[PDB]
């Protein structure tokens, strides 16, 4: 159907079904140079996600479900506009201010959950 | 800075001029001695040369 | 739960053994049967934990052990001053996690 | 018994390859790395390390 | 030496609730886990429940299972145990106690070090 | 304790050598290291424009010449010294090696590797 | 509060608390070229840790606790001590030669788990 | 035991035992350019199937059991022969055809199963 990026248009919840079309495609010697460059930046970018989903305990998934709670602060919004009116695009710039403050509170929660589990072995 | 015997415009010793070496008891090894405080040196060319 | 529903008896120098039954899946099985004393209008003291060990604090004439099902313990040199209902406990695994039999009282004679 | 962590505070002497930074020149020019305006140091209590400045790569 | 003090009403009516807490000291409260003993007004111990050094592992007995809430707080050195409900089965001298777990990364206990001197409840 | 000036060698190495104002000096400190135990002291220098850098042979450079006069405002931090060496020690200026002028600087820093992994014995099961 | 190596000189139990800390630090022509061996060497490294987590059945995880028993033999001494009293850096020397016979226990261990789950299915 | 590629002319359920043994073994200026990039390419290979195996929701396995069925088109085999006769060199050539469609399937089937997880929580 639609390729990369193709549902960028589309709203949030019609999105979210094509996760793995864009996680794909992340995947003369200073002409060879700059394109060494080049590709190991986009390793490096990869990586850097992938230990951020890693310590959030999301790792080897695309949908993670968590179990912090959303402040209305951040976004005073109900489901239905937010998956059936807007899109990605549009989200991301609502809620740009508090992207740190929502990752730190995974972290921190990642980090109780995980001792917990450790207690009950 | 490149130089040669006295060591310029580097860090300074933050209580007591200290002596450092590999050996101290080894005649073939130098002494790197750092001072606490500067000793200002005034160097100079004093010849109006032009260029051409 | 566990049991041992009896009064226990001695008189003064005399040994005396409080036995504490239970099940397989329970006492058997996990070694950590603890014992309490308590006189009547206290809170309860640890006497024995885990299954032979005492407390610092706790003073020799009392010991325990436990074989099968069973576990017991053991006072002594009696003294007067071990006029107490005794308890015993026992980690019975996750999802119950504690469990207690009735309390014998000791009388000393 | 056995745990495994990950992300435990353990070094060991290494030599590796440095990178210069800097805030017409002879040396450094425009192969360097801005600096940091606000470089960390973190201070290690209970750490006591040995150095040795004539061995120094 | 350690104390550990409860407080708290000691007469209800069924169908209500009641506070309890225990206050402690003389020892790193932090480093414990906690635990509720009732002790029936003329019968044994019965363990009731339990809570983790750090607050977040509470675990109960089946009959109080959906009424009552066991909670930590290590900056004042306190336990609380609320009760919903209530029934005349309930009547006990409710005994705060350290020990009942472990950290697990520390030798386990699965006895009860130290007792405080209970608290009475009564359901009418 | 005696202070010494330096012994022979070449200019590059019993002088004291430095770049300032871009011209290449080489001044004699004889008068520096004069004493036993322990205004102003006056010391003249040579200038050069044909220069040999390091301790290389085949690579020269000539230093263009500077118009106007040069003036140079410096801090001595530190010597380099040599033991010439039964009551008494010698002193004298060393140097040549410009490892002794770095090594000066980089003494407070150790490179170290992170190694991440670990186990330990914990009271848990799978 | 701590950042990078704060917790070096602290106990191992006061310790692994801050392995986020820690894991997310991990990450003209001859000059560019050292460069880029430096960023490749970084991202080698990192993934050779990653890959021998995910054999032992630790990916995804900071705090793994796998089925291998403890052999006295290679440090008699009690959790009060290895986790109230030392430090990390003070076990990695006590430990040190006792490393590869445990790596390749784990690798062991979890090569019979993974064989038992698919007959389980 | 056997090392690297010792098992390749076993059969296949006597090979899959050896999982760990390939695993391990993917990890002038004109020179060390050419070697950078023998180190990029190794690096990006293996991120390449390690992608592969999260959107198909077998991170962190060497053996994934999946809920895709097999069709007797792609192979008319029973175990018996596939797991007892068969190398995996041979197999691989069997079924080099339907190597895309597989791949396909497995990523369907993961994201219908991670929306239903979604649902359940
Ligand atoms: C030890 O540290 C001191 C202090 O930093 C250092 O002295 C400084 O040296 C530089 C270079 O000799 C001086 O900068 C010059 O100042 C004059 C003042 O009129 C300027 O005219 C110069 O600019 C001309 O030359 C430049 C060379 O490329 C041209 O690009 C430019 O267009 C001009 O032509 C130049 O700015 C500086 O002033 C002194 N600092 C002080 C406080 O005097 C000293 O050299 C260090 N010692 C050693 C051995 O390195
Ligand atoms: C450095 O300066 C000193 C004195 O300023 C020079 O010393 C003179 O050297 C000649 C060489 O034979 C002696 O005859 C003089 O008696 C020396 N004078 C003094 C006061 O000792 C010295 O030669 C200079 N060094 C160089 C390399 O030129
Ligand atoms: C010689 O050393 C002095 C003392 O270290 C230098 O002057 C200091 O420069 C720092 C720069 O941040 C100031 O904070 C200090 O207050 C200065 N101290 C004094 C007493 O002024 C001086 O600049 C050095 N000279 C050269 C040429 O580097
Ligand atoms: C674009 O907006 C229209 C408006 O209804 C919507 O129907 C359409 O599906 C949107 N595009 C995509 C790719 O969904
Ligand atoms: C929600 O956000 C506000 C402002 O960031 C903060 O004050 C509040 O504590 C947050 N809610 C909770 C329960 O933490
Ligand atoms: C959600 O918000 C929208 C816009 O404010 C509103 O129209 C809608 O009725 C709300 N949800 C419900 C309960 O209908
Ligand atoms: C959201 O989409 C629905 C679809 O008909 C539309 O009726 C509604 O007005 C939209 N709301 C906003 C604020 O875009
Ligand atoms: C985020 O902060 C900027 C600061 O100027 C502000 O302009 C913007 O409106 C803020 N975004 C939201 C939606 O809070
Ligand atoms: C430097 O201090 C160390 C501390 O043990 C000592 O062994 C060494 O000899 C000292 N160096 C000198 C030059 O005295
Ligand atoms: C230091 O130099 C003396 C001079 O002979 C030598 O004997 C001694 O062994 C040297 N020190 C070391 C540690 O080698
Ligand atoms: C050095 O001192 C002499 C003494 O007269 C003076 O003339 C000369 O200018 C001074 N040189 C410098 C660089 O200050
Ligand atoms: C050097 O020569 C230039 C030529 O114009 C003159 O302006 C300058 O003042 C002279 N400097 C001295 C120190 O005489
Ligand atoms: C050191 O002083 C003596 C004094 O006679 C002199 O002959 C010698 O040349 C001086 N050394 C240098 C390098 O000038
Ligand atoms: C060294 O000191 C003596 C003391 O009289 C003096 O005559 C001599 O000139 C000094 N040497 C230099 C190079 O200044
Ligand atoms: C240097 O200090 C010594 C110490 O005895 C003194 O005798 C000598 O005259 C001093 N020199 C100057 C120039 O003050
Ligand atoms: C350093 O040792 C002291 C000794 O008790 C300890 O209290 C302190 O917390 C230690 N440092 C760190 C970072 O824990
Ligand atoms: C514990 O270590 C010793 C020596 O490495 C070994 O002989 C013994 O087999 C190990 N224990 C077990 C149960 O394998
Ligand atoms: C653990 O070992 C230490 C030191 O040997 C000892 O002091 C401590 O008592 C041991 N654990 C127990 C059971 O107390
Ligand atoms: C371990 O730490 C405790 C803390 O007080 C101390 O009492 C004990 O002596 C320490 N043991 C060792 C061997 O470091
Ligand atoms: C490890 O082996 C080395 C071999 O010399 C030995 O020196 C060291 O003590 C051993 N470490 C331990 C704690 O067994
Ligand atoms: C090679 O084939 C023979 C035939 O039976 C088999 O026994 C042997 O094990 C095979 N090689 C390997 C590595 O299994
Ligand atoms: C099996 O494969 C054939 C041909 O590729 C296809 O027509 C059929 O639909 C497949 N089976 C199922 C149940 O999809
Ligand atoms: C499996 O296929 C082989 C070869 O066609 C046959 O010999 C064997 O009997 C089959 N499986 C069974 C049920 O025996
Ligand atoms: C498969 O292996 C068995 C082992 O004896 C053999 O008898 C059988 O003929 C083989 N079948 C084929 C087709 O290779
Ligand atoms: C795959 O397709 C090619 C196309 O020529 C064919 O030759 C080959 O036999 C096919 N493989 C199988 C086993 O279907």
């Amino acid at each position: 159907f639609l390729g990369f990026l193709g549902a960028a248009g589309s709203t949030m919840g019609a999105a979210s079904m094509t996760l793995t079309v864009q996680a794909r495609n992340l995947l003369l010697t200073v002409w060879g140079i700059k394109q060494l460059q080049a590709r190991v930046l986009a390793v490096e970018r990869y990586l850097r996600d992938q230990q951020l989903l890693g310590i959030w305990g999301c790792s080897g998934k695309l949908i993670c479900c968590t179990n912090v709670p959303w402040n209305s602060s951040w976004s005073n919004r109900n489901l239905s506009e937010i998956w059936d009116n807007m899109t990605w695009l549009q989200w991301d710039k609502e809620i740009s201010n508090y992207t740190q403050i929502i990752y730190g509170l995974l972290e921190e929660s990642q980090n109780q959950q995980e001792k917990n589990e450790q207690d009950l072995l | 800075v490149v130089s040669t015997q006295l060591l310029l415009n580097g860090s300074l010793a933050e209580e007591e001029v200290m002596i450092r070496s590999e050996n101290i008891t080894n005649n073939a090894k130098n002494i790197l001695v750092q001072f606490n405080t500067p000793v200002q040196i005034n160097c100079t060319r004093p010849n109006n040369n032009t260029r051409k | 739960a566990l049991t041992q529903p009896p009064s226990v008896s001695g008189s003064p120098g005399q040994s005396v053994t409080i036995s504490c039954t239970g099940t397989s899946s329970d006492i058997g099985s996990y070694n950590y049967v603890s014992w309490y004393q308590q006189h009547p209008g206290k809170a309860p003291k640890l006497m024995i934990y885990d299954v032979t060990q005492r407390p610092s604090g706790v003073s020799d004439r009392f010991s325990g052990s436990k074989s099968g099902n069973t576990a017991s313990l053991t006072i002594s040199g009696l003294q007067a001053d071990d006029e107490a209902d005794y308890y015993c406990s026992a980690y019975a695994g996750r999802q119950t996690f504690y469990i207690f039999g009735g309390g014998t009282r000791l009388t000393v004679l | 018994w056995v745990t495994v962590y990950y992300g435990v505070p353990v070094w060991k002497d290494a030599e590796t390859t440095l990178f210069c930074a800097s805030d017409h020149n002879v040396w450094a020019t425009h192969a360097c790395v801005p600096t940091d305006p606000n470089p960390q140091e973190i201070h290690l209590e209970n750490v006591t390390e040995e150095f040795n400045m004539w061995k120094n790569n | 030496e350690v104390q550990l003090v409860e407080t708290g009403g000691g007469l209800v009516q069924p169908g209500g609730s009641l506070k309890l807490s225990c206050r402690a000291s003389g020892y790193t409260f932090s480093s414990f886990a906690m635990s509720w003993v009732r002790q029936a007004p003329g019968k044994g111990l019965e363990w009731v429940s339990l809570i983790n050094d750090r607050g977040g592992l509470t675990f109960y007995v089946d009959s109080v299972k959906g009424r009552f809430t066991i909670s930590r707080d290590n900056s004042k050195n306190t336990l609380s145990l609320q009760m919903h409900s209530l029934r005349d089965g309930d009547t006990a001298v409710y005994y705060c106690a350290t020990g009942g777990m472990s950290s697990a990364l520390q030798s386990s206990k699965y006895y009860f070090d130290f007792w405080g001197q209970g608290a009475l409840v009564t359901v009418s | 304790i005696r202070f010494a000036n330096s012994s022979g060698g070449d200019l590059e190495v019993t002088t004291h050598s430095f770049n300032c104002g871009g011209e290449f000096f080489y001044c004699n400190t004889s008068g520096l290291f004069n004493s036993t135990w322990i205004d102003s002291i006056t010391l003249p220098c040579r200038i050069k424009q044909i220069i040999n850098m390091w301790q290389r042979i085949g690579q020269a450079m000539y230093a263009p010449p500077i118009q106007g006069v040069i003036r140079c405002v410096s801090n001595i931090t530190g010597l380099i010294l040599t033991r010439d060496g039964s009551t008494t020690e010698t002193f004298r200026p060393g140097g040549g090696d410009m490892r002794d002028n770095w090594r000066s600087e980089l003494y407070k820093y150790k490179v170290v590797k992170i190694e991440p992994l670990g186990v330990a014995p914990t009271r848990c099961k799978r």
